[PDB]
């Protein structure tokens, strides 16, 4: 993980 | 009666391209073969999967637009496309399709590939590192053959691709035991998520805090498989081990060891029935590599020596060079009552499947 993680 | 194992040099090289787990796949067969395990496996190169076969899931423009970047639908903050992809995504979608089909043909009772399990990403979006959805895939190939499917995701995060696939059916049970906290990743499996319509009650979800470690693990997930093998009795399984929940991962959450894991996987083994073993996360590649081969010597009845034997990827062992996991200081924050509460709401709805 939705962003980057 | 010899567990299939996936693997090819080229397939291994496709999956050591990606940029977050980089070289994953080398270390975790490496270390399997410096172990001498692939010796005691039927080593089978992976076919990769045609347009045909991913579109058993995938949406035709999901698909087509995937080839088109390689050279929207998600492709972008966790999911970038980089030149190559969809090759990358066709080898692993047709790696877990030529693991099923082995089961299939009786040519094995467990067939082995780590570096599948995708599980997050859905029928036309990418998500959560996935860019394509094998374990569906997986699943789809087996549903040829059998009239009943068990799922069973021991990764970190929940996993809402398979479940969603499946959420109206009740040929296959999705049985998901994850990290459920505000914002963590995907936001969804709290315990009331049963799935929908005719496959209400066939999807099963374990909610879990920070910092569990591997006794309760296990208590809790045998529990569950318990109540699920009694109630839906599968006639094949798909397990997907995602390491993210291996103490010391980068995502922080769990305080699990690959032994606790691994007594899930025996549990399992026991049924006997043909079962699909897959990765998926892990991003702690020493770490994962660990956790998989420990795991594959489980698979194989076998007691692994404790030291980190030499080879290619030695150097990343360090500093103790052994295949041990030491749990982390973190609080264990799964109160005993809220899990009992979890259990009997699992429970009950289990009761409604016959
Ligand atoms: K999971
Ligand atoms: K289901
Ligand atoms: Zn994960």
């Amino acid at each position: 993980x939705g962003c980057c993680v | 009666l010899v567990p299939v194992y996936i693997y090819s040099p080229e397939y291994v090289s496709m999956c050591d391209s990606l940029a977050k787990i980089p070289k994953r796949a080398s270390m975790v067969h490496s270390l399997i073969e410096a172990y001498a395990l692939h010796k005691q496996m039927r080593i089978v190169k992976p076919k990769v999967a045609s347009m045909e076969e991913m579109a058993t899931f995938h949406t035709d423009a999901y698909l087509q637009h995937l080839q088109k970047v390689s050279q929207e639908y998600g492709l972008g903050y966790d999911c970038p496309a980089t030149e190559g992809i969809f090759d990358y995504a066709a080898a692993i979608g047709g790696a877990t399709i030529t693991a099923a089909q082995c089961l299939i043909d009786g040519m094995c009772k467990v067939a082995i590939n780590w570096s599948g399990g995708w599980h997050h990403a859905k029928k036309d979006e990418a998500s959560g590192f996935c860019y394509l959805n094998d374990a569906v895939l997986g699943i789809l190939r087996l549903r040829r053959k059998f009239e009943r499917i068990l799922y069973v995701d021991l990764d970190l995060h929940h996993g809402d691709g398979v479940e969603d696939a499946f959420s109206f059916t009740s040929k296959v049970m999705t049985v998901s035991l994850h990290k459920f906290s505000p914002g963590f990743f995907p936001g969804t499996g709290d315990v009331s998520d049963v799935g929908l319509g005719k496959g209400r009650y066939y999807s099963v979800n374990v909610p879990i805090q920070d910092g569990i470690q591997d006794e309760k693990y296990y208590q809790i997930c045998e529990s569950v498989l318990k109540e699920v093998y009694q109630a839906f009795n599968p006639k094949a399984v798909v397990l997907q081990l995602g390491a993210d929940t291996i103490a010391g991962d980068p995502m922080c959450s769990f305080n699990m060891t690959p032994v606790g894991i691994g007594k899930c996987l025996k549990y399992i083994l026991q049924w006997q029935l043909a079962t699909l073993i897959l990765g998926g996360g892990g991003y702690n590649l020493a770490n994962t590599a660990r956790c998989w081969t420990y795991l594959t010597g489980v698979i194989l009845g076998k007691t692994l020596s404790s030291e980190i034997p030499d080879h290619e990827f030695f150097t990343a062992y360090g500093p103790d060079y052994v295949l041990e996991i030491t749990p982390s200081c973190r609080p264990d924050r799964n109160e005993p009552h809220r899990i009992q509460q979890i259990l009997n709401y699992i429970k009950g709805n289990l009761k409604h499947v016959v």
